């Protein structure tokens, strides 16, 4: 998979954006 | 994108918008996948009943855009395209069954903190992420409303939850299809959004919960009217169609 889908300014920075935690707590949901 | 908010820099990195040379004329969204080839809905590219047909030189992407009243110098690119690819079997006249296409650029694009490749899907993923009630993430420049401004300058975001397909098939008379699958929220839920015209070729992506990587499972496909109670956007799901992107990669 290399280094696709990992974003240089988030991933690559352990930085979130504004709404991913929306998707992550939709697994539960 | 209706019901979505400005996206923040950076957050969608393989974005690419797809362009009329002449006139110019942003036709519809794509995703980059790596530093050659870029994935779009065929309906873009080709569709018959709209008198449309483009050849590669009928057409140019902007790579690593944010925002369209601003001229990002030396961060956005454009690229021109070598050959275009429809899937076989799409179904421009009925369904937009296997709604896809690859475009392979003349040139490969640097990438950047601004471009950067999505992940495509595999068996595990997609077994394990397109299910019902999960949200994904959908991106575009397109329409912010049913409509025909109203087109935004900057690129817009959505989370919206994959339904359920007896909900899908039961919200439309158009025959849906396995290669398919619709997202969106049903009444009442709380919360709105969906795609849009224009929208069209743009992703659906997903974060796996298990190793931070996005993975694109849709792509932005059709629908009836815009953000309408009861109904939901379709997607091209791009797992069912893995098997001919990478057939089509391999042999270019
Ligand atoms: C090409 C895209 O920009 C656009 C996306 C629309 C997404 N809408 C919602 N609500 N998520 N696609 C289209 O406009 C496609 C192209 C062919 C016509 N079309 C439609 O969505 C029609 N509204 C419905 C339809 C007609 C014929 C075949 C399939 C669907």
């Amino acid at each position: 998979e290399a280094d696709c889908g990992l974003r240089p300014l988030f991933e690559k920075k352990s930085l979130e954006d504004k709404t991913e935690r929306e998707l992550l707590e939709s697994y539960i949901d | 994108i209706v019901e979505g908010s400005d996206a923040e820099i950076g957050m969608s990195p393989w974005q690419v918008m797809l362009f009329r040379k002449s006139p110019q004329e942003l036709l519809c969204g794509a995703s980059l996948i790596s530093d050659r080839w870029v994935l779009t809905a065929a309906h873009c590219l080709l569709y018959p009943p709209w008198d449309k047909n483009f050849t590669e030189n009928d057409l140019l992407v902007r790579i690593g855009k944010h925002s369209r009243t601003r001229y990002e110098a030396n961060i956005e690119k454009i690229s021109m395209l070598e050959k275009i690819y429809i899937h076989p079997r799409y179904n421009w006249r009925e369904n937009l069954d296997r709604d896809i296409a690859l475009m392979k650029l003349k040139k490969p694009v640097a990438f950047s903190d601004y471009i950067h490749p999505v992940c495509l899907p595999d068996r595990e993923t997609a077994a394990s992420l397109l299910q019902a009630g999960y949200k994904g993430r959908v991106t575009g420049w397109g329409n912010l409303k049913e409509t025909w401004k109203g087109q935004p300058s900057v690129l817009q975001v959505v989370n919206l939850p994959i339904v359920e397909r007896p909900v899908c098939k039961d919200s439309t008379r158009i025959r849906i299809t396995d290669n398919m699958f619709c997202a969106g929220y049903k009444p009442d839920e709380g919360k709105r959004g969906d795609a849009c015209e224009g929208d069209s070729g743009g992703p659906f992506v997903m974060k796996s919960p298990f190793n931070n990587r996005w993975y694109q499972m849709g792509i932005v496909s059709w629908g009836e009217g815009c953000d309408r109670d009861g109904k939901y956007g379709f997607y091209t799901h791009v797992f069912r169609l893995k098997k001919w992107i990478q057939k089509v990669i391999d042999q270019f």
